[PDB]
């Protein structure tokens, strides 16, 4: 009923929007939000790929994707808390002391 | 279950579009919550009941919980960044958007050219995920437990308080 | 010819529940005339997230408990042993007590 | 498929590393001791090496659909295990002058060693993804272990964000190649295609996104911009680990993916990796020219060395000796980077607080510690493709592989990049012997010293006599 | 006319070109994380375009 092209296009559009929100925004919290958007988009693409072939490997890859999303969200939020407690600002362009 | 899939995808795209170009972050997190709900509805519409139930259980019931917990914890409203309004300036807005849109058009050109057998029925329940989760994919969940343990250790070691107090005003470099 | 009726019942249940809440709210409306909280709250939220994602593997184990033999029981037992080792590490370090 | 009792023998290094992970964690919970936990981690890694010998006594078989254990997996498991041992031995003197807890470092090093072993054994797409994530995520707290310091926190931020982005890229590409080919195994990524249909759009784009993620993880161009900041900000044992073991395991799973899958015959992925290797070698040797800090220079050197690995990888389907060349060059690069970063770790030990800036100042190193200067200049000779060192043997193998399959552009790129590289390599080698303008008795500092001098003797012996290394690399042959 | 070595000059303009290219390429290592993600996206676009062209 549903073609694979529409679901993969939806997942691709979500990945594009997450990457755009990751690039264009200076806030680290919004950058982590965009990162979780791309993770959810890749997980959605895996779910559509698994549901097309009828195999259960897509849902297992979705489980691995959300486990990675959980642990990476925890790590990024701990780093965000440390950056707020030390620098007292969340501008990702402010912490750029490493020049070439 | 096809029109439900299409409308859930459309409101998911709309919700994440309001996520990307928002100003205060708690409304953006709410829009991401309803976006995750819509992607869960997409998962339900494709026979992946476990995936959508997982998205609201884990991705919308724990991860957005962590995001709003941090936001509601350290009291950002986006202060000193809303008044700047850098993202609603065009000389920064054209560049990455048209670059990642070129990525969009090339990846959806790569999407086409594949044979269309359609999304079938036969919804894969949690029983099949269980029998293929502890059969061929045992080391996946064992080392995923190890990976989650590592992530817990990393984030606990990085982000603990080191100071006493359930109410703390912000000192530079932690006193 | 029964699951379609069940899905319709689910749909009208959800729609009329949100509609009842909306009409209830608007009938109530119509008539009448720099600080920081802590870091242990984030830590306990992260404990909840990580143990919920490990509980996800237990969730998926619970449905296929009989179709997987004693080898699956052994694998889930060492999974739960790793989980309880992490929990008892958290207990013994002192990061789990509150002491307000 | 189920796991038989005899299949537990090939699983043994991974089980031993997991058992020493939980044993170390229980020892942290019970006592919170530093020396005991470091000794437990070292004992666990050594027992994993003896378990690898026991695996070599046993057969080479497919344990699960996730993992296949063979000589390639044994070699990369051994390299990752000894790199983790070196990381622990370099990290104990650095953690001796640390104010906060100093055992979660060993826990994360052990878990990342487990991830490297999984990547060495990875015969699956899920196994590849889980292995690179099990490498990436302990390294977040490894890099940001000295999160009191500004630069380590910044490096942890950059590494975490860029690795999350590249993991999303890899996951989307893996989803695309799963949508194209209905099997997640390595060997069945193009089996449903044939007669010149192999250059299909979805599979090629998914492999391109996977190439993007793995080029982040191998510091390729133009995904190499994370390398110098992460090398500089992270502690020196962390730089040692994420230079040697992480990159060794990721390139090993990349080589296994490009060997077992039938997309190695595609003449588009090969051209893309040819361009990437050319640009990686040329660009990395170019930005390593005007560098005064040693960690950024070693990061750009790593970029060039994964470029040399990539050109060694291009001729995999034709040269017939590319796996052997990659193994020999990885042994040489592992020992050379191990020695260089060991000198960096020993001279920057202990931590000495987060307030003091941790600059290296390698000038005048010979006049107060001559042995460290000797091993550092031996590794600087080794990284340049200069003879009487193992790095020359690896460079010779890489050039032979490149010229066997007529990769003239890539061979010229290797020659130009090496000629550019030896400039700053010998500049550092001379500068560590010049006069210093301005200006150790423990057992474990001596242990790091014998580790780095053993690495120096190893590269010297295998530069003047590489035949045992060739014999032990050719003995470890994957099942075709 | 030859006392300022012309052939040595024409043989060490590769060194001048290498130094100029290194100084030009070091501008990319500005230390901004947003530019790092932008360069990752640019490289992904380049890789995908090169794969679709071939």
């Amino acid at each position: 009923m549903i073609p694979l092209q529409h679901g993969l296009i939806l997942a691709a559009i979500l990945f594009v929007l997450g990457l755009t929100g990751l690039v264009i925004r200076r806030n680290l919290l919004f950058m982590l939000i965009g990162l979780e958007i791309m993770i959810n988009a890749s997980a959605l693409a895996f779910v559509v790929a698994g549901s097309y072939w009828g195999q259960t490997d897509g849902q297992v890859m979705y489980i691995l994707a959300i486990s990675l999303a959980a642990a990476e969200a925890s790590i990024g939020l701990a780093l965000l808390l440390q950056l707020h407690r030390r620098r007292q600002n969340l501008n990702i362009d402010s912490v750029s002391e490493m020049r070439g | 279950m096809e029109f439900a899939f299409y409308i859930c995808g459309l409101i998911a795209i709309l919700a994440t579009l309001r996520v990307i170009t928002h100003t205060n972050p708690v409304h953006a997190l709410l829009y991401l919550i309803i976006s995750l709900l819509a992607i869960s509805g997409v998962f339900f519409s494709l026979g992946a009941y476990f995936a959508g139930a997982l998205e609201i259980i884990v991705y919308a019931g724990a991860i957005m919980v962590l995001f709003v917990f941090v936001v509601m914890m350290l009291n950002l409203g986006g202060s000193e960044i809303e008044q700047e309004r850098q993202w609603l300036k065009p000389q920064v807005w054209i560049g990455p958007a048209i670059l990642s849109a070129i990525m969009l058009v090339v990846i959806v050109y790569a999407i086409l050219g594949v044979n269309d057998q359609g999304i079938d029925g036969t919804p894969i329940s949690a029983k099949a995920v269980g029998i293929t989760l502890f059969g061929p994919y045992v080391l996946a969940v064992e080392l995923a437990s190890m990976l989650l343990l590592a992530g817990l250790v990393v984030a606990f070691h990085v982000g603990r308080e080191e100071r006493a107090g359930e109410v703390l005003s912000n000192r530079k470099d932690d006193s | 010819t029964e699951v379609i009726a069940h899905h319709w019942a689910f749909a009208i249940f959800l729609i009329v529940a949100i509609g009842l809440c909306c009409l209830m709210l608007v009938g109530g409306w119509f008539l009448g005339g720099r600080l920081r909280l802590s870091a242990k709250f984030y830590l306990v939220a992260m404990f909840f997230v990580i143990f919920d994602v490990e509980a996800l593997y237990l969730f998926a184990w619970s449905t296929s408990i009989r179709e997987s033999g004693w080898v699956g029981f052994v694998e889930a037992a060492i999974f739960i042993f790793v989980l309880l080792a992490g929990l008892v590490y958290l207990v013994r370090i002192g990061a789990l007590d509150w002491t307000p | 498929m189920t796991i038989t009792p005899q299949n537990l023998i090939a699983l043994l290094p991974l089980l031993i590393v997991g058992l020493t992970v939980v044993v170390v964690m229980l020892s942290i919970a019970w006592r919170r001791n530093h020396f005991l936990n470091a000794t437990l981690s070292v004992i666990g890694l050594n027992a994993a090496l003896v378990s690898l010998w026991f695996v070599g006594q046993a057969g080479a078989m497919d344990v699960t659909p996730l993992m296949r254990v063979d000589g390639f997996a044994m070699l990369y498991t051994g390299l990752v295990l000894l790199a983790s041992l070196a990381t622990c031995t370099f990290a104990y003197p650095w953690l001796e002058g640390y104010n906060d807890n100093k055992d979660e470092f060993y826990l994360l090093v052990l878990i990342a060693a487990l991830g490297g072993i999984l990547l060495a054994n990875a015969n699956h797409l899920a196994s590849l993804f889980l292995g690179i994530e099990l490498i990436s995520l302990p390294l977040f707290g490894l890099v940001g272990y000295a999160f009191r310091q500004k630069r380590s926190l910044e490096a942890s931020i950059k590494y975490t964000i860029l690795s999350a982005a590249a993991s999303s890229f890899l996951l989307f590409g893996m989803a695309l190649v799963y949508a194209q080919s209905g099997d997640l195994s390595f060997v069945a990524l193009g089996k449903n295609l044939g007669d010149g249909m192999l250059n299909e759009p979805l599979l090629l784009a998914g492999f391109g996104l996977m190439i993007v993620g793995l080029g982040f993880k191998l510091s390729l161009v133009p995904f190499h911009l994370w390398t110098p900041d992460v090398y500089q900000g992270a502690p020196a044992p962390v730089s040692t680990f994420l230079a040697t073991a992480s990159k060794i395991a990721i390139f090993g799973v990349v080589m296994r993916l490009f060997l077992y899958a039938p997309v190695g015959d595609s003449e588009a992925i090969r051209v893309v990796l040819a361009i990437i290797a050319f640009a990686s070698i040329i660009f990395g040797n170019l930005m390593a020219l005007s560098q005064t800090n040693i960690k950024r220079l070693l990061g750009y050197s790593s970029i060039s060395h994964l470029g040399y690995l990539l050109v060694a990888l291009i001729a995999l389907q034709t040269g017939e000796m590319s796996m052997e060349a990659v193994g020999v060059y990885l042994a040489g690069y592992l020992f050379s980077s191990l020695g260089a970063f060991g000198v960096v770790s020993l001279m920057s030990s202990p931590y000495r607080g987060p307030d003091a800036d941790s600059l290296f100042s390698y000038r005048g190193l010979f006049w107060h510690r001559p042995i460290l200067a000797a091993v550092m200049t031996v590794m600087m000779l080794s990284l340049a493709g200069i003879p009487m060192t193992l790095g020359f043997i690896g460079k010779f193998y890489v050039l032979a592989v490149g010229v066997q399959a007529h990769l003239w552009w890539l061979v010229g790129a290797v020659v130009v990049g090496s000629a550019i590289g030896l400039y700053y390599y010998l500049r550092v080698a001379v500068s560590l012997y010049l006069h210093a303008p301005e200006q150790p008795s423990n057992w474990q500092y001596s242990a790091g010293g014998i580790v780095v001098l053993i690495s120096a003797l190893l590269v010297l012996v295998l530069g003047v006599w590489p035949q045992p290394l060739i014999s032990i690399v050719r003995l470890a042959m994957p099942l075709m | 006319l030859l006392k300022r070595d012309p052939l040595n000059s024409m043989m060490n303009i590769p060194a001048v070109l290498s130094r100029f290219a290194g100084k030009g390429l070091l501008l990319s290592e500005n230390g901004y994380l947003r530019w790092y993600v932008a360069s990752m996206s640019i490289g992904a676009v380049v890789v995908l375009a090169l794969l679709m062209v071939l």
